[PDB]
RNA sequence: CCCGCAGAAGAAGCACCGGCUAACUCCGUGCCAGCAGCCGCGGUAAUACGGAGGGUGCAAGCGUUAAUCGGAAUUACUGGGCGUAAAGCGCACGCAGGCGGUUUGUUAAGUCAGAUGUGAAAUCCCCGGGCUCAACCUGGGAACUGCAUCUGAUACUGGCAA
RNA sequence: UAGCUAGUAGGUGGGGUAACGGCUCACCUAGGCGACGAUCCCUAGCUGGUCUGAGAGGAUGACCAGCCACACUGGAACUGA
């Protein structure tokens, strides 16, 4: 592939409007500290499937939506 | 078109051009793509005075690019070969 | 302390106030007299400290001193002021231009004469 | 709040050295083990020991040369609250050379000495002099 | 190679039934240049007699310092009361940069090329003397391998 | 530019021989160094390590004659050219032109040897350089001017210039009146009554 | 840029000198006049006011004002503090958050490694070269301590399982 | 300043653009954003870099170069690559 990421769902509740988490660790670019810097993006899923907590993979797209330039990949897990 | 220029970057009356490859539209001394050689047209006898990288230059001038009045002519002075 | 505080709030660098609104850091700024004054000093000194109120050429009025021996300067008079606060006139932030637009300089001033603006004596 | 057992370590060393103590224990942990090493093999002590299965027990063994002990500073420096992670060419070197730093590589926990010489880096565990 | 050199005088008061009575005190430091420094207070009425009856507490009250050649080995820290002190080896360009007051300690002791600062309060006598037992707590650039080796 | 003043004057006050008045005669007196440099010259000045640190540096300075603006930009350069500042400086100090020229002896003075230079009577390498702090470097070759070659002044100027110590890092003619900067002038060379670490220590707080 | 010409001829001023801070005397004045970056000088011997002579520092500039950083470890990440000096909420419980004993497996996000691309030129820095020097101009390196992709490593941290 | 949001968030189709696209429309879903700071308020062109500092930092964005924006003020399109 092109590059891809993960994250767990967040929301599935739309009309294939699924949106991922995408936690990250970074340090603090002044007090060292390592703390987590969420991303949300709205992704794309075709055929609704993706369950809110089901850790997911992830692709950058074209454009669908204002707002999605992401399609998922595959799955991974569910029922949390 | 893009174009192979002088771009003067002297001093009052001691000039000292960077020859270079860019978007015709620019300004004299302004955006780039390459720089592909320098004319000092002081130099003098002493030795350098007109470096001149004739392999990027006669590539660009076959990509497309077109050549300075003044430039072509510090090639056919350069020589080319010796 | 902790890096979570810090974090959380991080440090912040205790911001200066001036010590002489002559607006927008300036040099000097031009006034006009609204009073001539000459009061009293404080504490451990004892004197007629000649000053006066300016209204500056950005609103702002307020006292600065005139320094030197003497002066012709009254209502009305149009002045230049500087940083330079006078500790015995508490409250007098500012000096005013001895020898700029209507001050005069002070008069037969032999030492130091570019303050107290006086031109060289003819040799 | 026995949140960090590696400081608790460094400690129980520098306290008990400070109190002339021969002899020092605590609960030990693979992580306890690999740094007793270090403080052995670079020979800060005399030599480790872990007693038990169920509730193993780390049992170090101090060093002191003239009157004094044999380690003038141990202290931590990376740990729970704040972590630390240097590369390779940014590695420390404690007292310009002399004394040592532990550090943890993805090759297991060394010497700034050594994690130099293996070309890599890791968490600077903690400084001893 | 004697080399010493006083760093501060001060006058001090005492305050009696008649008066204030004056002082003074001296604070010196002496050191030969290979290592073996030492400092000195000492008070006295008049100046002369404690700068002199300062001179000499050093002679006696006298540390000595592992150098290496012409600097430290590495770089140290000192703290007394409040002063807490910090010198560096520094690959000597010209070096011997430092607070003068403990610039002083410094020459005499012999670093060559030391850079140097002080914090907390500058007060002389516990600089200098921060800086002595910084020097002092130094040790062996080899004989840490006395401590180790084994 | 140019100090301009009373020359012994500063001799006086910086308490040694700067060779202001090189000239004729030696060990000062017929002058009155020392004991007055001003109205209360006489009286000692227990003075600071400051004003040690000050007096140096001044010294150094009244001697090739330089001003603050110059003196505080050699010292700049040296601390930039590798290797103890405190000496670069003074390499710097002598790559001089006026003062290799006075230390060839073409001029009894520092200051004549640099009237000299300002009146393109002075040739490095062959072409003629009149500015006063033109750096001379290894192997350089400073020749005085046909148009005026042996005139007064330079006569007696290389004259007492071995009356003087004469140099080492360079080699004088007298005949063709030209010079040959040898090396770098070595530490060892020159000075003694002139304490670098100190102009050192003043320049670098 | 070069050559001749005349005559030293046309070319020095500003701040300071009580301490911090390099530089001291006299005269005037007398809590007045006035000085003052800070401390503080002035009521009859003022090195602190004003003038003078002398001196110090700068010099075609010199001072004054304004302005940023510095020293200031005085917002302390590097690098600080809270018993009596500024500073522990009157006390508890606890959500979020932060942190978390110990073992094995797996994971490989943090972390670490390498490779690759990229990080405009100028600038800064190093060695040069060019203007009488210099400022200035200029060749070439170095540096851009960053970012991103791929591949690796798995001690530590994170996830997962027991 | 603790809530904000109706083309708002997403879907389906037509339209549309040089092009992907709530860009537009109709219909459907009830979504979307937010204490990792939304919304609101105040200030502001961003950068390479500049000055300072041993550094880390702090301060700043004239002159040179890059990007953006504006052209008396608000609005609009026409011509044209
Ligand atoms: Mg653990
Ligand atoms: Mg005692
Ligand atoms: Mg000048
Ligand atoms: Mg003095
Ligand atoms: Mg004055
Ligand atoms: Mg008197
Ligand atoms: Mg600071
Ligand atoms: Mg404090
Ligand atoms: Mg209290
Ligand atoms: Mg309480
Ligand atoms: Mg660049
Ligand atoms: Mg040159
Ligand atoms: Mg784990
Ligand atoms: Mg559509
Ligand atoms: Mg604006
Ligand atoms: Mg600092
Ligand atoms: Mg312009
Ligand atoms: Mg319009
Ligand atoms: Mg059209």
């Amino acid at each position: 592939k092109i590059r891809t990421l993960q994250g767990r769902v967040v929301s599935d509740k739309m009309e294939k409007s699924i949106v991922v988490a995408i936690e990250r660790f970074v340090k603090h670019p002044i007090y060292g500290k390592f703390i987590k810097r969420t991303t949300k993006l709205h992704v794309h899923d075709e055929n609704n499937e993706c369950g809110i907590g089901d850790v997911v993979e992830i692709r950058e797209c074209r454009p669908l939506s204002k707002t999605k330039s992401w399609t998922l990949v595959r799955v991974v897990e569910k029922a949390v | 078109m893009v174009t192979i220029r002088l771009a003067r970057h002297g001093a009052k009356k001691r000039p000292f051009y960077q020859v270079v490859v860019a978007d015709s539209r620019n300004a004299r001394n302004g955006r780039f793509i390459e720089r592909v050689g320098f004319f000092n047209p002081i130099a003098s006898e002493k030795e350098e005075g007109t470096r001149l990288d004739l392999d990027r230059i006669a590539h660009w001038v076959g990509q497309g690019a077109t050549i300075s009045d003044r430039v072509a002519a510090l090639i056919k002075e350069v020589n080319k070969a010796a | 302390a902790t890096v979570n505080q810090l974090v959380r709030k991080p440090r912040a660098r205790k911001v200066a106030k001036s010590n002489v609104p002559a607006l927008e850091a300036c040099p000097q700024k031009r006034g006009v007299c609204t009073r001539v004054y000459t009061t009293t000093p404080k504490k451990p000194n004892s004197a007629l400290r000649k000053v006066c109120r300016v209204r500056l050429t950005n609103g702002f009025e307020v006292t600065s001193y005139i320094g030197g021996e003497g002066h012709n300067l009254q209502e009305h008079s149009v002045i230049l002021i500087r940083g330079g606060r006078v500790k015995d006139l508490p409250g007098v932030r500012y000096h005013t231009v001895r020898g700029a637009l209507d001050c005069s300089g002070v008069k037969d001033r032999k030492q130091a004469r570019s303050k107290y603006g006086v031109k060289r004596p003819k040799a | 709040s026995m949140q960090d057992p590696i400081a608790d370590m460094l400690t129980r060393i520098r306290n008990g050295q400070a109190a002339n103590k021969a002899a020092v224990t605590m609960p030990s942990s693979k992580l306890k083990v690999a740094i007793a090493n270090v403080l052995k093999e670079e020979g800060f002590i005399e030599d480790f020991k872990v007693e038990g299965d169920t509730k193993p027990e780390l049992e170090l063994t101090l060093k002191y040369f003239q009157g004094k002990a044999v380690v003038e500073s141990i202290q931590r420096v990376s740990r729970p609250g704040l972590r630390i992670y240097k590369r390779k060419d940014e590695l420390p070197k404690v007292m310009a050379g002399l004394g040592i730093a532990v550090v943890s590589t993805s090759k297991g926990v060394m010497t700034d000495r050594a994690a130099r010489q293996a070309g890599l880096g890791g968490e600077i565990i903690c400084y001893v002099a | 190679e004697l080399q010493e050199k006083l760093i501060a005088v001060n006058r001090v008061s005492k305050t009696v039934k008649g008066g204030r009575i004056f002082s003074f005190t001296a604070l010196t430091v002496v050191g030969d240049g290979n290592g073996r420094v030492g400092f000195g207070y000492g008070k006295a009425r008049e100046v002369p007699a404690a700068i002199q009856k300062a001179m000499e507490k050093a002679r006696r009250n006298m540390i000595n310092v592992a150098l290496n050649n012409g600097t430290l080995q590495h770089p140290v820290k000192g703290v007394h009361t409040g002063s807490r002190v910090f010198m560096q080896p520094a690959s000597e360009g010209t070096g011997i940069i430092a607070g003068g007051a403990m610039r002083a300690v410094l020459e005499v002791a012999g670093v060559h090329n030391v850079l140097a600062k002080a914090y907390g309060s500058t007060n002389p006598i516990n600089v200098v003397r921060a800086t002595i037992d910084g020097l002092e707590n130094m040790n062996s650039p080899e004989m840490v391998a006395a401590k180790r080796g084994k | 530019a140019r100090y301009l003043g009373p020359k012994l004057k500063l001799s006086r006050r910086e308490g040694t021989d700067l060779f202001l008045k090189s000239g004729v005669r030696a060990i000062d007196t017929k002058c009155k160094i020392e004991q007055a440099p001003g109205q209360h010259g006489a009286r000692k000045p227990r003075l600071s390590d400051y004003g040690v640190q000050l007096r140096e540096k001044q010294k150094v300075r009244r001697i090739y004659g330089v001003l603050e603006r110059q003196f505080r930009n050699y010292y700049k350069e040296a601390a930039r050219l590798k290797g103890n500042t405190g000496e670069n400086l003074l390499a710097l100090l002598e790559g001089r032109l006026d003062n290799v020229v006075y230390r060839m002896g073409f001029g009894a003075t520092r200051a004549e040897a640099r009237q000299l230079v300002s009146h393109k009577a002075i040739m490095v390498n062959g072409r003629v350089v009149n500015i006063a702090s033109y750096q001379v470097s290894p192997n350089d070759v400073v020749s005085i001017r046909e148009k005026a070659k042996k005139q007064s002044r330079v006569k007696a100027a290389l004259e007492l210039a071995e009356q003087r110590e004469k140099p080492t890092w360079l080699e004088v003619d007298a005949g063709k009146m030209e010079g040959t900067f040898k090396r770098k002038p070595e530490r060892s060379d020159l000075s003694a009554d002139i304490n670098e670490h100190l102009i050192v220590e003043l320049y670098s707080k």
